[PDB]
């Protein structure tokens, strides 16, 4: 299965030029850069692993190319995505997301179904790889 | 007699009719306040009335004043509580239309109540017979009144939060046919739109709870749909149910079971009423739930120029009762929509703050005060082969809904939905690496591009090509530029 | 005209 | 692929646009059932735009149908959920504007709900660009949908007997000036209005909870005024408390206060919306309290011919929610009323069952199926001077209110008072002897010959005399004779 | 090393500790608005504190400031939540004691509650060490913040009454 | 309660004082309790303001909360004002 | 007309 | 869940409820009100409601005198059993 997060997940994976452009538009409007990693894709899982602090007045995408390069030879198996924050009057929060690497493999989720009073039901979503392994080995 | 030796002589104070104009409620030298209400009004003469008497009467009428003179305003502060009349002028290019401005004071108004503030300026003054016609265009609500009212009960920011999106307008779905589904027919077509990538779908504004289909049914099924698509995609999901129904107990029962089964989402119709409206959004902010609005009846009084009220005025009102989402325009669609106006509407609901811009209909400057921002939607009418031209008026903070634009696809409702994301995806990178997508010839070039990888979307394009709505505006502007 | 912003303070 | 093998090519469910009168929207041919709701809309048909789609558009969009087929219609039983057009004409003395006729079926609606019949009558036909104006005249509501409301909460029977009063129209007036008095000087007014002879005093649509005057303050003070008055004249006396608030449970709130003092009455305004209106009418049948309806704002939608909504419809919607009286027109006061008009909305309140009467508006014939009668009240700027007028155009079953026509009298609110009721009686007594009151000469001299055996009635009489209101009336009659 | 490659070099956001008066806790030419909350206190330094350098800690501690520089600021709009010192002058007739004006933005307080507003005021500024004696004389509390209280219950013309 | 015997315990409050979003809160929540702090805390003068309500930061704080104990094996908190 | 009586049993 | 007062019976309905059961039965010896409160509660609560007839032959079984049951019938379905 393909993971469905982020804003491009419905296009092929982006080239290096690609991805380079959309940080040149990001610098233009003044956001903040940074990137992040994790193993465990939950769709509640809100905080990935941080990757150094973010890149608050570089005004060149290479500086944050650089960056993105280091953390792909660097870190193990798993998925690494971009973030731009906007800390404006107004907004000051998130204001663009989208994955930039990816496993070999994803099996997915399924659910357990937990039956309460009446007709009700609590829902559990459950991922095959973070059940299997621990964290660092689980792609 | 002791009455007939106590009878009051004062010249303002004899029993007796005397015109509103001499009664007060006129004062072109009137200074404002920065506490001050302020409306604009568009009114029309019958013949022979002085525009000036006319723009006093409504300013008495609605305020304190009555046909004829009462001793028992010296039991008060009269000249405090009076409203005024500050300016009246001609509407360009128009003979028998002019623009009337009115100051009120604070001290008028009941803390928090939107009912009490439209019972004084909207109560009787529209059936005067002296007024052959009359249209509220626009209001100053000040920084200190704003305070008393919650505004949005989540807002587009902690919205976006709670959904994990960010960058790109959000995408959803009607249900068809209207009316005539089962519950568990209705929960197959949710699984289905989801699944193929919509971020929401939704129930008609006229689906409650009928014979072909009882409200619990539908909410228990729907459940069923949001989680299956949930874990087959990796992304939150929601459907919009719909908790419409005659009575307050009604209405809580209903929020009540949606909270209990996990509901992200609810919605409301605004054929309900502001107190069952204020009550709802109170109760969305103590419950961690999102609240979404239908303007059902809203175009019987907004939609012609010349006699009701003009929706930049409802979606102020809206947006300080605290609603998350409502209802805009499309321009582009089968609903009504000049696209200057449209924008005014977008803006009185997103910015932080607002300046005069007399050709989108902005004559007041304003600030919102730290009140959370309304997300807007556009619904009616729309299709893929369109992408360029909506996001080219439409923005980046918006939902754009397609209902038969997604389940009358031929090769089913999950093709239909696929064929609407890729359309958005392509043209949103195109848009970042600066082209020029609004183009008639390089918008629908992208979008022909991007078919030639995605047979959907390839077969939608050929469907609904030469499909457009071109029709003259009823509400138009009065200034150019 | 501009005396709309003048008038209003 | 499978999905192209399995593609439908029937010619009404294979994808694409067609028109709403091929998708099986009009019927000439169709005969109306016993348990259908009916509609009558005037429609103005854009340029170029055919009179039938139109009408087969209005019909579709407020049904089950979309800008496009979709194959879900094939899961339910489709043909019986249509709404179906079945007759259209021209309206006469007129181009571009067409009557039409539409039939609903029983199981499209909610059983006792208001919000859901308006979500499919007018959610969103009004803004659709096809149609430049559209107004929803009448209704006929079926025996079968009628039996699931309740209907007003006391009737007109039930009240005249709570007061011991009956074979006269009742009395009242409005405290003035609209704001500004505190909760000890607006009890004292009622005390002198009720003890110098009015069946009831009111507060006004705009009174509720205000830095001037808080509510507890106004309803303690206001029982004093109304036992003393009680206690002095031995007659059964009382004041609408107004219960208007921003959220329900104020609303709650407030009811249960006037009943533990209790007060025989209470009102509420129309701008808090048809859910919660519900909510009160079942609250008070359940406490054995009368309910007034204030129409605030109703004139937004309701004052033009060419677009909105006619008071007629909202007569009916409002006897079907249970409200126990209701403001319905003076004819000659400072507000619009065309008489023919008005005498077709007192009839939709009073009457058993209603019969085709074109010049007086009444389009469909219906019974009420023994839903008890709603009372409607007449005021603004009406004066004694008018007795004659009133008298021969309101009836005998209504309130008249004198707000003006009462504190405005120079020798005080008692003397004011008292000329009201003397004018009356005097009128009632010659009427029930066979007289001519309504002619210009006969009328004016019965009212004299009463003043000259009641100074207060001769000071008013002169007071009042060159005062009237004549100008062009907006919503007028389209038949004759 | 990213963390060491990372590192904020920027004057104002690099780590250490600097003066509350160049954080921006000090500004003579500030205008004041309407909606703003003032406050006025007599302060007494101890010896060898510059007057200005106390009334700077003072609108720091009781707004946003910690005693050295942190970078979470940057997540936030941080010049307007920043309380700021605008006026310093000697009590006449003493010497070491000063009155000093603070203005503070009307979002840093919750709609309807005195425990929140006494928090930021009176919360921990009395016991700092630079300071030898504090005492809050006046405040200017704006319409906009009054109208989010009821005021007293009953009133002098109604208790009359 | 909280397993711990021997030494004084351990703690920061969140900077700075006022101006972060209840998402942010819940980050630096995250960030100080798996470096190896016990707890961590609101300041006294945060309550709910238009830049952040309540509601809003109890929900962000937990997930952060059982983040950090399920990463180090220990029982964490923060104190909720 | 009269037909508006007869087309609405 | 059939009971003495009605009190009981609303107690045996909330723990079957509870306990997850998906229907409940009740006999025709109870009386024509109880028997419609317990149809209102069912539909409020999501669960099959079934009615044993008990005691209808003391009345529909002699064609000279009594009731017949198609008439039972119909008011039943008129109360709302499942
Ligand atoms: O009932 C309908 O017609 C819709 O579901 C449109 O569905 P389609 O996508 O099939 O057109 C929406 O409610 C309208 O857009 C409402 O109008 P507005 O947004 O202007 O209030
Ligand atoms: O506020 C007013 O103007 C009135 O109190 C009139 O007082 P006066 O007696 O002094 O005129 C009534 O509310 C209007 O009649 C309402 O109009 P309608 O009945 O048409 O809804």
């Amino acid at each position: 299965m393909r993971l469905t997060q982020g804003c491009f997940s419905f296009l092929p994976d982006l080239t290096d030029q690609q991805i380079e452009k959309q940080i040149a538009y990001c610098i233009t409007k003044g956001w903040a850069m940074n990137v992040e990693w994790t193993d465990d894709p939950h769709p509640r899982n809100s905080y990935w692993e941080l990757w150094g602090l973010p890149l608050f007045d570089v005004k060149d995408p290479a500086s944050v190319m650089f960056e993105l390069r280091e953390a792909r030879k660097s870190c193990a198996a798993g998925y690494i995505r971009i973030n731009a924050f906007n800390a404006a009057y107004g907004t000051e929060s998130c204001v663009m997301s989208f994955i930039v690497n990816r496993p070999s493999n994803e099996p997915g989720f399924y659910l357990e179904r937990q039956e309460l009073e009446g007709r009700r039901i609590a829902y559990t979503t459950k991922s095959y790889s973070v059940q299997a392994n621990p964290e660092g080995g689980r792609y | 007699s002791v009455s007939e030796r106590t009878r009051i002589k004062s010249d303002r104070y004899e029993s007796g009719v005397i015109p509103y104009a001499k009664m007060g409620y006129w004062d072109a030298a009137y200074a404002v306040k920065n506490t001050d209400v302020l409306a604009l009004f568009r009114i029309t003469p019958q013949p022979g009335v002085d525009p000036v008497e006319a723009a006093a009467a409504v300013a008495g009428e609605s305020s304190t004043a009555t046909w004829t003179v009462v001793w028992t305003d010296l039991l008060t502060a009269c000249d405090r509580y009076r409203a005024k009349a500050y300016r009246v002028d001609p509407v360009p290019n128009t003979t028998d239309q002019y623009f009337a401005f009115i100051a009120y004071e604070c001290d008028l108004f009941e803390e928090g109540s939107l009912a009490n503030l439209t019972a004084s300026i909207i109560g009787n003054v529209f059936g005067f017979k002296a007024v052959s016609a009359l249209r509220l265009e626009d209001m100053r609500i000040p920084h200190s009144y704003l305070k008393t009212f919650q505004g949005p009960a989540t807002g587009v920011i902690v919205e976006r939060e709670r959904l994990n999106k960010y960058g790109i307008p959000l995408l959803g779905a009607t249900v068809k046919p209207k009316l005539g589904l089962s519950g568990k027919n209705y929960g197959r077509v949710v699984y289905e739109g989801l699944k193929g990538g919509l971020d929401f779908l939704k129930d008609d504004e006229n689906i409650n709870s009928q014979p072909f289909m009882r409200w619990r049914e539908r909410f228990l099924y729907c459940m069923e749909g949001i989680n299956r698509a949930s874990a087959a995609t990796g992304e939150t999901k929601g459907s919009y149910l719909n908790i419409t129904a005659g009575t307050m107990e009604e209405v809580y029962k209903r929020a009540e079971y949606a909270k209990t089964v996990g509901s992200i989402v609810v919605m409301i119709d605004l054929v309900m009423g502001y107190t069952a409206i204020q009550s709802a959004a109170i109760w969305a902010r103590d419950n961690d739930l999102i609240l979404h609005l239908h303007r059902a009846g809203n175009s019987t009084y907004a939609r012609q120029k010349n006699h009701g009220i003009n929706f930049r005025v409802i979606c102020k009102w809206m947006r300080m009762c605290g609603v998350d989402h409502i209802h805009a325009g499309t321009v582009v669609g089968k609903l009504e929509g000049d696209p200057l106006m449209i924008k005014g509407f977008y803006d009185t609901l997103l910015l932080t703050h607002l300046n005069v811009n007399l050709p989108y209909g902005i004559f007041f400057e304003m600030t919102w005060a730290s009140l959370r921002k309304c997300m807007p939607v556009a619904s009616g009418g729309i299709h893929c082969g369109q992408m360029h031209q909506l996001v080219h008026y439409l923005g980046d903070d918006v939902v754009l809904q397609f209902g038969g634009g997604t389940i009358g696809h031929p090769d089913g409702i999950q093709a239909g939905a696929t064929a609407n994301r890729v359309a958005l995806e392509a043209m949103i990178l195109a848009r970042n690496e600066g082209a020029d997508y609004f183009n008639s010839d390089i918008g629908p070039q992208i979008l022909r591009n991007a078919a030639k990888t995605c047979g959907p979307l390839q077969t939608a394009l050929d469907l609904w090509k030469d499909i457009s709505f071109n029709y003259t505006s009823t509400d138009t502007s009065d200034f150019s530029v | 005209a501009a005396e709309w912003g003048s008038m209003n303070q």
